[PDB]
């Protein structure tokens, strides 16, 4: 992360779509290096389905400029996650802040 | 002449990694000469142990993953650089780590040898998150000095290592930080004498008295170039003589 | 004639084949250097026109040149990497090799 | 100073003297220590009253 | 010689005539096999033939005198 | 507001500390600006240019 | 740009530096005074030159 | 005409080097000229080098 | 502990009071260690009459 920033680092990283934000709020159930499984809260659960959101992270992949794309999870086991929270850092993000 | 010799007087241990060493008495101008010369030798020319090759089972390269392990293998291989291991007897040990169950894998899970002493036994290596997941690795600790990257190691050694031996860059040097000051110590006639308080921050693996004793031996021996030193025709095969073919059935029959 | 992806490459050592598998493709996980062979491939040759002197060198030691010519894919020089993926595509009807 | 050397002394004592200037300018610019802080950019105290 | 060729351009007179003389002398120590007059000092032939000129041992006439007189001994041993 | 934040960390408000030479051990004559700049590594590498 | 800064710093003048007015038997001990810290770099002295 | 294609993916690891271009956010680019050892870098009175 | 102790290869003596001493090869970071620790002693602590 930059020590001296500008406040606009958190809006570039979330809106670039290179992270993995949470669609629905809930509690993390199982974290791997490649898969995040979050159990959705009961008030945000639509009354038909089991209510489990599963995120699969893109591992070491070539970009257009022959660089590396690699998503790493930044949540731990069994902690609450709200809507819009950052679950997986992108290539050049750090807890959802742009880190060039 | 009117010179004087120093002496080691006080070794104050602040922590398991921080130390202070006093050297007294020094004459005028000899505090900065022995102070700055021993700062450059201790930062570059001290031995220590470091992880060189790691071999995890079920893993081919460092860009892969593992089921249940939270960190990538490029993050496990960079945690093993900071492993502080003091090897007493040998020059190269091979450790083994085995751990099953949900929880952080630390340095207190390595099956210990009798002469291998791990300095920081709470150094986090990995994090297991699944119950059925189990990690298993054989960590090779060597001994050298300086800093040797792994790209030197493939270019030097042409031997075929098997696929699955991940190499780590080795930073053997134990010293992390050193500063010094030159104060004045009280001597009743010679009021113009000095002292030298050498701070020393490191990992474990090195007694702070053994470091200055070894730094002042590398310096004393590099001044040895300053004080005292100012029938070929025998083994050839038989067909290089243009002999007769009637002898070619004769010489080979006796196994000549 | 059709080109073929084989490990049997003419006029090359046995250490150059120490990284390829039986099909002729490098192992996933291999640590390659510049000049090393990644995929062994050969094309069928025409008929070579011998010189007057090179007609004698073959007629002294006896090494014949077959209908096989080396055009294998090698690592570009100045690059020292690590093979992390191999993708094999095959036309329909063409028999797949043992690694495909 | 380099041009006075070239007209009195020639080409060979100029190439040597131009290198030793570069060795002595590089060495004593590091012995000093020269920086730029925000205190080196000074303001006149009377800037508000002139405007 | 090595660092500067300033001392050599007065013994010939031109920057352009120095190259056409010193490449004629260094040709002889390359393919002709003739011996250098100065110490070799582990130098290439271009630096030796420049060093021979600035000590006054090679001129444009001296390369013409020795080459003309070498033919007239070959123009004797044949006939 | 920067010079008040330097007092909270017990640092000089000028931003310039006293540096020593690493090779001769001598002190530099004037204080040197020391801080933390955020540096990037651009996509013009010398492996691609040579 | 950097050769001129070390030249402008070395051949400068200070009113109050160190070793003011002492007399020197050549340029070779104007370096013994600077390196041993006994004199400053820009400080008015008298040198016997040739 | 194509019978089969084999695509091999390498993974290189590039470190910095004299010649690699680095830059900051304020338009101050540059190339690395030397990689200096630790004990030659300037250090403060606490011992932390630059 | 396999340090490269040098060979005192050259003593180029210009006059009966001038000299150049060459000393090679040394480990890196030992040209300034041995060179400065000898210069500070030759300037400040050599005994003699005056």
């Amino acid at each position: 992360k930059p020590l001296v920033g500008t406040g606009m680092e958190r809006a570039v990283a979330v809106d670039s779509g290179v992270t993995a934000v949470a669609k629905r709020g809930g509690v993390v159930q199982y974290v791997d290096a490649s898969r995040i499984v979050i159990k959705v809260n009961e008030d945000e659960m639509y009354p038909g389905e089991a209510g489990i959101d599963i995120y699969n992270l893109t591992k070491y992949t070539r970009s257009n400029q022959n660089t590396c794309i690699n998503q790493m999870p930044c949540v731990s086991l069994g902690e609450p996650v709200e809507r819009g929270d950052v679950l997986a850092d992108g290539p050049s993000t750090d807890l959802g802040e742009l880190a060039l | 002449t009117e010179f004087l010799k120093p002496r080691l007087v006080d070794i104050e241990q602040v922590s398991s990694t921080h130390a202070k060493v006093t050297l007294e008495p020094l004459e005028r101008g000899f505090g900065h000469t022995l102070g700055n010369a021993l700062r450059r030798i201790l930062l570059s020319s001290m031995p220590g142990c470091a992880v060189t090759e790691v071999e995890i089972d079920g893993v081919l390269h460092e860009y892969s993953t593992k089921e249940g392990v939270q960190e990538d293998i490029l993050e496990i291989l960079l945690n093993l650089k900071g492993l502080a291991v003091r090897v007493q007897g040998k020059d190269e040990v091979i450790l083994t780590l085995n751990k099953s169950g949900i929880g952080p894998v630390t340095a207190a899970d390595i099956t210990h040898d009798g002469d291998v002493e791990i300095v920081k036994p709470q150094h986090v290596i990995c994090h297991l998150t699944d119950e059925n997941a189990s990690i298993s690795m054989r960590i090779k600790v060597q001994r050298g000095r300086g800093y040797v990257p792994a790209s030197t190691r493939i270019h030097s050694e042409e031997d075929e290592r098997p696929i699955g031996r991940l190499l780590v860059d080795a930073c053997y040097s134990p010293v992390e930080r050193i500063a010094y000051n030159v104060e004045a110590a009280r001597v009743e006639q010679r009021t113009d004498l000095d002292k030298l308080v050498i701070e020393m921050e490191t990992n474990g693996t090195i007694d702070p008295e053994e470091a200055i004793r070894r730094a002042a031996t590398i310096l004393a021996e590099q001044l040895e170039a300053f004080v005292d030193l100012r029938d070929p025709i025998l083994l050839r095969p038989v067909d290089d003589l243009e002999l007769t073919v009637r002898s070619a059935n004769c010489l080979k029959a006796e196994a000549i | 004639g059709p080109e073929e992806i084989t490990a049997d490459i003419p006029n090359v050592g046995e250490a150059a084949l120490s990284k390829l598998d039986e099909s002729g493709i490098v192992y996933i996980g291999a640590e390659v250097t510049g000049g090393d062979i990644l995929v062994g491939k050969v094309t069928p040759k025409g008929e070579t026109q011998l010189t007057p002197e090179e007609k004698l060198l073959r007629a002294i030691f006896g090494e014949k040149a077959s209908d096989v010519k080396d055009s294998s894919l090698r690592v570009p020089n100045g690059v020292s990497g690590t093979v992390i993926d191999v993708q094999v595509f095959t036309r329909d009807g063409v028999e797949k090799d043992k690694r495909a | 100073m380099l041009n006075t050397c070239y007209r009195i002394l020639g080409l060979k004592p100029t190439v040597i003297f131009a290198d030793q200037i570069m060795y002595t300018g590089f060495a004593y610019a590091a012995r000093s220590g020269a920086s730029v802080g925000i205190d080196d950019m000074v303001i006149p105290e009377k800037k508000h009253e002139i405007i | 010689a090595r660092v500067t060729v300033q001392d050599a351009v007065e013994k010939i007179g031109n920057r352009f005539d120095l190259v056409l003389v010193a490449a004629r002398r260094a040709r002889q120590m390359q393919v002709g096999g003739k011996d250098p007059l100065v110490p070799e000092e582990n130098d290439k032939t271009t630096v030796i033939a420049l060093r021979e000129i600035e000590e006054g041992l090679i001129n444009n006439q001296i390369l013409d005198v020795r080459e003309r007189q070498e033919q007239q001994e070959q123009e004797a041993a044949e006939l | 507001e920067i010079k008040e934040l330097l007092k909270l960390g017990d640092l000089p408000t000028s931003g310039q500390i006293r540096l020593y030479d690493g090779r001769t051990g001598e002190q530099f004559e004037r204080p040197v600006t020391v801080g933390y700049m955020y540096m990037l590594k651009l996509n013009h590498l010398v492996d691609d240019k040579m | 740009q950097d050769v001129v800064l070390g030249l402008y710093y070395m051949t400068r003048d200070c009113v109050n530096a160190k070793g003011e007015g002492m007399v020197l038997t050549g340029p070779k001990e104007a370096e013994r005074l600077y390196r041993s810290g006994l004199a400053s770099l820009h400080a008015r002295v008298k040198v016997r030159i040739t | 005409g194509v019978l089969k294609i084999v695509k091999v993916y390498l993974a290189v690891k590039r470190r910095i080097q004299p010649g690699d271009k680095m830059a900051g956010r304020h338009g101050n680019k540059g190339v690395i000229s030397k990689i200096n050892p630790i004990e030659d870098m300037p250090y403060d009175e606490n011992g932390t080098p630059v």
